[PDB]
């Protein structure tokens, strides 16, 4: 019934986010990604089996390949809100607890909808980082669609190299949009480039790197 | 004329009647489509009727304020749409809760009738019927008109290397709506493609975007059977989505841009 | 006669306007194609 | 500083059509007013024609100034790019 | 006969080549059309090569196999499209022309060349050279207002 696809769409968004972590650069176990629908079901769904969001908010760490590439990656904490509607004490007492906890990002999951009063102090938790996304949204990995080709975020060093290569200024580089779905599934910045190697018809891979804003 | 290029998943894509299941699940059918008529009685008792078109009905059925609305339903699109009418009672009682009664009619009954009763009047009902009319939503994705059935022929390697073509199945709809086709179950969501570009950049990046304008492009131009060398259409493509969003092609865009003044007045 | 008559007009309009959007690309000696501001479009004209 | 330093030389080794056409114009202006004739001729009076025969045996005294588009810039001489 | 030296060069040469199959068949043309523009004709350097030094008849050829690798795989890494040491220049001309030695090793292979076309030494070593050329002159124009 209505439950099991809730549940279903549910368990698709967990392990998107799952996915999501992990290309960031974050270590998770090779049988959480696995993780089937019914164990899941097991694991949060109560015996009426509704949602438990709580139950399910995780956190994780960078690997060791990462974190040397990338020194700025800092511990990562997800969690889901349990209002279907984000509000100001919401966000208050999720900063307070990534404060406390010292959480380097945060990744905020809610159902329906944030009142924008509360949107407006997410950048006012420095220097803490926290990034929102819809269960909606996440429903889907956009990385998996065919047209959609493999970036690669850059260390400073590389992109210093790549400017140097090309004798370049930062703005004269092809800019990417902050909110572009892919730079947000990739927790982008200002300043930071990636990398895309798309499939090419007249050479066969193509190189090709954007800078974000 | 937008367009959805809907894929079903391997086994799906070779099989028709889960083909049929899928594009009944996907079409946006809404209560007006079914409906047939609608018509306001005023019946004065709430326990009873004076109508005789589902007197039987309602007095098998049954074993504030005397408005009621009654409605009809055509049984032949809801069987097209192999819906039953309790699917439609429920989704029209929790909707609104219980703010009117809601009673159905017999498979067998001659009018599929339900009756819903509020429990200044006259207009409100009228208004809430217009209300009905519209708003409810039976089933599917709402945006899509409808949903066709087109069988699809792509080369494949075989076991032994050597390519075979291979009919499939495929869906090719009306309407966009992308996020919530390409979550829909069944359908395989990596191959999911739109006909308008701009719901590329908000869903799918931009470098998705990118790609399926170039699509769009070859397919206009080598329509009449013409042939253009790829690195053209890279060009213009690559041009108009240099800066991470859509530049169209007029003075708005361009000249928004940040080149020389002299060169934008020029234009 | 009139569908070439009104078709005329307008292929030509959209000639004026591409053209006015893609004349100053140019193919620098690095490889790369750059605009007027030497912003860069492709890192090497048409991938070969 | 804006020059780039013999060793280092990256561009293209060739000659494009362009600076072919450039180098002709200007040698075949050069020597129809006035100018020394690095290379012997037989019977060809147009200047033009003499502009094309010196350059087939390399024998122009010209640098070609390629400008990179940061602004820095390499200097080729002409008796040292393979003309096709 | 019974050798293993020229068994492992043309094990290697026939890796490549399977390699080169999967990665067209794979990541580039899904479809499986094989039919694209690209530069350089090589049937008709081919037959030029043919008709130049009358390689009819069925004459032995005088063309050690090593030397055929070692000529076609020297040739993919001369075919220069940017010329810098940068190790992303250096990548970035590896990735630019994928595709056309691809190609050039799907034709040079050393059946094909040993027995289809049957090429002397003179005749592999003008080709090779002519395919370089005409490749270094099938370039865009710095300058092209493309």
């Amino acid at each position: 019934e209505d439950n099991n696809r809730i549940i279903s769409r549910l368990w698709r968004s967990f392990r998107t986010v799952k996915e999501m972590a992990a290309d960031r650069g974050y270590f998770i176990s090779q049988e959480e990604m696995d993780q089937s629908l019914e164990e899941f079901r097991s694991k949060i769904c109560d015996s009426m089996g509704n949602p438990q969001r709580k139950l399910m908010s995780f956190l994780a760490n960078p690997t060791p390949e990462a974190l040397e590439k990338y020194s700025d990656l800092g511990t990562l904490w997800v969690e889901f809100c349990d209002e279907p509607s984000v509000g100001i004490k919401t966000m208050r007492n999720f900063c307070l607890r990534i404060q406390e906890k010292n959480f380097s990002t945060g990744i905020f999951i809610y159902q329906n909808n944030i009142t924008p009063s509360a949107n407006k102090m997410i950048p006012t938790v420095s220097p803490a980082i926290i990034e929102t996304f819809q269960e909606s949204d996440l429903v889907v990995n956009i990385t998996h669609h065919e047209l959609v080709p493999k970036h690669i975020r850059l260390s400073d060093g590389e992109k210093s190299q790549l400017l140097q290569r090309y004798k370049l200024k930062e703005s004269q580089l092809p800019r990417i949009q902050r909110e572009d779905p892919v730079a947000r599934y990739l927790g982008l910045k200002r300043g930071q480039v990636v990398k895309i190697i798309r499939r090419s018809e007249t050479s066969g891979r193509y190189a090709s790197y954007r800078i974000c804003l | 004329t937008p367009a959805l290029t809907v894929y079903l998943d391997r086994e799906i894509a070779l099989d028709i009647e889960k083909a049929k299941v899928i594009q009944s699940s996907i079409e946006y059918t809404t209560l007006k489509n079914v409906t047939s008529a609608t018509e306001i009685y005023y019946d004065p008792d709430p326990t009873s009727t004076v109508i005789e078109e589902d007197f039987d009905t309602v007095e098998a059925y049954f074993s504030q304020s005397p408005w009621l609305l009654r409605l009809e339903l055509d049984r032949a699109r809801m069987l097209d749409k192999q819906l039953t009418m309790n699917q439609v009672a429920d989704k029209i009682s929790e909707v609104f809760s219980d703010d009117l009664f809601v009673m159905w009619s017999e498979d067998n009954a001659d009018k599929l009738i339900i009756r819903c009763r509020v429990i200044e009047e006259d207009q409100m009902l009228k208004r809430i019927e217009a209300h009905m009319l519209d708003l409810i939503a039976l089933r599917g994705i709402p945006g899509i008109s409808k949903v066709y059935m087109v069988k699809h022929k792509v080369s494949v390697p075989d076991e032994s290397g050597e390519y075979k073509n291979e009919e499939l199945w495929a869906l090719e709809t009306d309407g966009i709506n992308l996020a919530e086709v390409m979550a829909v179950p069944g359908v395989d969501s990596s191959r999911t493609y739109s006909n308008s570009f701009v719901e590329i950049l908000s869903v799918l990046g931009i470098e998705a975007t990118r790609s399926s304008l170039y699509k769009e492009i070859l397919n206009v131009i080598a329509f009449d059977g013409s042939y253009v060398n790829y690195r053209h259409m890279a060009l213009l493509v690559d041009v108009m989505t240099s800066r991470g969003y859509l530049m169209a092609i007029t003075r708005h865009g361009i000249n928004r841009a940040d080149t020389g003044a002299l060169m934008r007045c020029s234009f | 006669l009139i569908d070439t008559a009104v078709k005329t007009a307008e292929t030509g309009y959209i000639q004026r306007r591409l053209v006015k959007a893609l004349e100053d690309i140019m193919v620098h000696y690095d490889g790369t194609t750059r605009n007027s501001l030497g912003d860069i479009i492709q890192f090497l004209y048409g991938e070969d | 500083e804006l020059a780039i330093l013999k060793e280092e030389r990256t561009t293209t080794p060739y000659l494009t059509k362009y600076e072919r056409a450039r180098i002709l114009g200007t040698r075949a202006l050069q020597i129809s007013m006035n100018a020394p004739v690095l290379v012997d001729i037989e019977g060809e009076t147009d200047p033009l024609q003499i502009a094309m025969k010196e350059l087939s045996q390399r024998k122009i005294p010209l640098v070609i100034r390629r400008y990179l588009p940061d602004g820095s810039y390499e200097d080729w001489g002409c008796d040292e790019l393979i003309v096709d | 006969l019974g050798d293993v030296e020229l068994q492992k060069e043309l094990n290697s040469e026939y890796e490549q080549l399977v390699s080169d199959r999967k990665f067209l068949r794979e990541i580039v043309f899904v479809n499986g059309d094989h039919n694209w523009p690209l530069p350089v004709n090589l049937r008709r350097i081919i037959q030029n090569a043919q008709q130049i030094f009358h390689l009819d008849r069925a004459k032995a050829s005088d063309l050690t196999i090593p030397e055929i690798i070692h000529g076609v795989r020297d040739l993919c890494k001369k075919l220069f499209v940017l010329r810098g040491e940068n190790e992303l220049i250096k990548e970035a001309q590896q990735n630019a022309t994928s595709l056309f030695q691809c190609l050039v090793r799907a034709r040079l292979a050393t059946r094909r060349i040993l027995e289809e076309f049957r090429l002397n030494r003179d005749a592999f070593e003008w080709v090779l050279g002519t395919i370089e050329a005409q490749f270094q002159r099938s370039l865009v124009h710095p300058g092209e207002m493309v």
